[PDB]
């Protein structure tokens, strides 16, 4: 999105990159020059995606904190608070860790997650699904497995040690 | 050609006109080689103070500069515009006061009346458009350059009816950018509703949607970046378009919107992407429409009001006191919907902009009662707390759970209710707990303790707790489940 | 009747329009200041504003005034309650 | 040409060498400010301001000064382009 509010500045350097390859003698490749610095841009620049930034942070922060994690695989948390519930399928993070982290922008990221198709919501359209382990219902932000992989996470608490 | 005063000469020598002073004895003493002519008086209909237009030739070139009464009456002051060519000295500003003050008496400047802001100003409304002015006999003084730019925007441009077909008809029931143009049309109509300025924004095309609401009147050059007060006393009774509202700091806009509230005085709607919020979102083509069809709508619509006035207001009088009976906030604005809601029913009369008002309306006012959170603060309050205990089981006692071991009680499970202990929700509350909690009771969330006490007393294991009994039923309307 | 001082209201026509206008004492009585209503339609410069305050303080003396004693709150201010 | 203000240089001879000061107009067109070039070596005085200032608008009446037109800035002010 915030790439194409820079789109006439883009154009702008592209026109310039077309004016110069006229000149006499400074011929040279404006469309791949251009082009390139915008993919380079596009991928290495994080802030232009600071809904994927946040979240990558948050799985950031859990990976240190998986003696508050429960679900498959997981010891019960026994002190403190919870903060997410493992599925195979998903890591449910619950609502209050996902409102310590985004405080007042919680509704305009969460709203881009699940544009971008992060997450598995809930029964009544709610962004929040209901999610069961053992026998308690928690209610929580459920990140798909696809995304943890992608950016580089592997919440599963089942490895063998001897590896 | 204009008069010259009794006791005044003007020579005409290689060096340029001369305006001598005639002594008899007769002697001539040299004023000036600007002579001022005084061709225009200007009276802000609101200050009805003056001022002037002082017309002088440089050497073949021509020379108008605004002026205040004090600086042509005043020596010392008309000394100050030797910085725009005025020939004059501390010498000679005497004697140029005094050719000024004939020369005025001798040949008197054009009187105008003059407003420098649009709208209802005192018996007036002025129009920012030079073919409604012509006929009023009175000027649009505007010094503050991004007004008249702004005026300029004004401007109308294409035909009606292809308003109506390239641009209206593509979105005759898109409810969110409908009820924005209604926004940006019913602006004119707050001083005549007795109806205090609010606003209509739009969060979550956005920008699309803004510049589109500008075609009612004008250009997309209306529209503006996020001072307020200054551009919202001139649009006065005509509506404000602010646009990326992102791109700015958050303690600025609310400010902004909270001043922009209060009421120089304005009565105006402000739309943007006492708040009426249209947060669903709602293409090439049909901006070459509205870019290639100017406001003519707007002026319409005006004309169409102006017709049936007195008809209008009985309508208005009747949905204001029907949204009044309609939750407490939705109620505060019960005259705004009044207000957007006739404002769809006079647009309905217009010829080629027939439509379903009441359904549009209708539809967006659920929208909010829906979707906007902040309109039952004891209910998100609620909501907020019991995602908290959500994430809190090992502080909660109660039934299938382990004896709370280590720090504090934050509830007590039942299967009929959670007890939220009386401390946990003054930590959330503090000084809104009376309230708040009177709101739950007032809204049937909790059950009662005898005393007439919000406080149940509640027992687990071997203790009686003191705290909120909060229903299964509002639990689980609110998407949780405590239970094992 | 609070501050036991004084001020006026200056009539005059801007050719055949009547303008009457709140005026200070000061702003009667004192050229440099009486200059300051140019902007409201007086016709008045730094060349004539003395032989103007002389003709004010003449025309005063020859045609008093009417004297009107004003309040500019409600209740109990001195000895009187105004309504 | 942005402001269409004006300003001025003003040549004198100090016992044989030349000073060229950029001077308002108010400076030059004013005794009280005129008198402020003291500092930059002019010979002026509380009592000769005045005949300086009408010596000044006659010398400039009679050889006219001549007319640049000047910016400040580069790029687009107004209708040109300032390389």
């Amino acid at each position: 999105e915030i790439m194409q509010r820079l789109g006439r500045a883009f154009a702008l350097l592209q026109v310039t990159g077309e004016v110069l390859n006229d000149i006499d003698g400074f011929e040279h490749d404006h469309f791949k020059i251009i082009e390139q610095a915008y993919d380079s841009m596009v991928k290495n620049n994080k802030t232009i995606d600071k809904p994927k930034q946040l979240l990558e942070e948050l799985l950031q922060y859990l990976d240190a904190n998986r003696n508050n994690i429960a679900g498959d695989g997981y010891s019960s948390v026994k002190n403190g608070d919870i903060k997410a519930i493992y599925k195979r399928d998903y890591l449910c993070i619950l609502g209050e860790t996902v409102k310590e982290k985004l405080t007042h922008e919680l509704q305009t990221i969460t709203g881009q997650w699940d544009k971008k198709g992060y997450l598995i919501k809930g029964e009544k359209d709610r962004l929040q699904k209901q999610v069961k382990h053992q026998t308690v219902k928690y209610r929580g932000f459920a990140i798909k497995q696809e995304v943890l992989k992608e950016l580089g996470f592997d919440f599963s608490n089942s490895y063998n040690p001897n590896s | 050609q204009e008069i010259i005063p009794k006791g005044y000469e003007i020579e005409h020598h290689q060096c340029g006109i001369a305006l001598n002073q005639l002594i008899p004895s007769d002697k001539k003493v040299f004023i000036t080689s600007t002579i001022p002519q005084i061709t225009e008086r200007f009276e802000d209909i609101e200050s009805n103070e003056v001022s002037f237009n002082m017309l002088f030739y440089d050497n073949k070139t021509p020379v108008n500069i605004a002026v205040s009464a004090e600086e042509i009456s005043d020596s010392r002051q008309l000394l100050k515009l030797v910085n725009k060519k005025l020939d004059v000295t501390s010498s000679t500003s005497t004697k140029l006061v005094d050719y000024i003050n004939a020369s005025k008496r001798y040949n008197p400047p054009l009187n105008v009346k003059v407003a420098t802001r649009l709208g209802h100003v005192k018996g007036y409304f002025i129009y920012p458009y030079q073919e409604v002015m012509k006929d009023s006999n009175v000027k649009l003084f505007s010094n503050d350059k991004g007004f008249q730019k702004l005026i300029d925007s004004f401007r109308s441009k294409g035909t009606l009816q292809g308003y109506s077909k390239k641009v209206f008809a593509q979105i005759k029931d898109l409810p969110m950018v409908m009820v924005m143009l209604y926004a940006s049309l019913g602006s004119v109509l707050l001083r005549e509703f007795g109806l205090q300025p609010f606003i209509v924004e739009i969060s979550g095309g956005k920008t699309f949607t803004l510049n589109l609401v500008s075609s009612v009147w004008g250009t997309s050059d209306l529209i503006t970046t996020w001072s307020i007060e200054s551009m919202a006393s001139f649009l006065n009774s005509f509506p404000m378009f602010k646009d990326d509202t992102r791109n700015t700091h958050p303690k600025f806009v609310t400010s902004a919107t909270y001043n922009f509230s209060s009421g120089k005085e304005w009565r105006n709607i402000l739309i943007s992407t006492r708040v009426v919020t249209l947060q669903d979102p709602p293409f090439t083509t049909l901006d070459k429409s509205f870019r290639e069809n100017y406001g003519t709508l707007g002026l319409a619509f005006i004309k169409q009001y102006e017709s049936k006035k007195d008809v209008y207001k009985n309508a208005f009088e009747s949905y204001q006191r029907y949204f009044n009976q309609k939750n407490e906030i939705m109620q505060r604005l019960g005259r705004a919907f009044a207000l957007l809601q006739v404002t769809g029913e006079v647009l309905n009369d217009i010829d080629g902009f027939e439509h379903d008002h009441f359904k549009i309306i209708e539809q967006a006012y659920d929208s909010m009662v829906k979707n906007n959170k902040t309109i039952d603060k004891p209910k998100q309050l609620l909501e907020e707390l019991l995602q908290y205990l959500d994430a809190n089981r090992n502080n909660i006692a109660g039934d299938g759970y382990s004896s709370v071991k280590n720090g504090d009680i934050k509830a007590i499970y039942k299967r009929d209710y959670l007890c939220i202990l009386g401390e946990t929700v003054k930590e959330k509350l503090t000084h809104e707990l009376q309230t708040i909690t009177g709101q739950w009771d007032k809204k049937g969330y909790l059950i009662k303790g005898e005393k007439d006490r919000l406080q149940k007393q509640v027992k687990h294991q071997t203790v009686k707790y003191r705290g909120f009994a909060i229903k299964q039923e509002v639990l689980k309307e609110l998407g949780f489940d405590f239970s094992n």
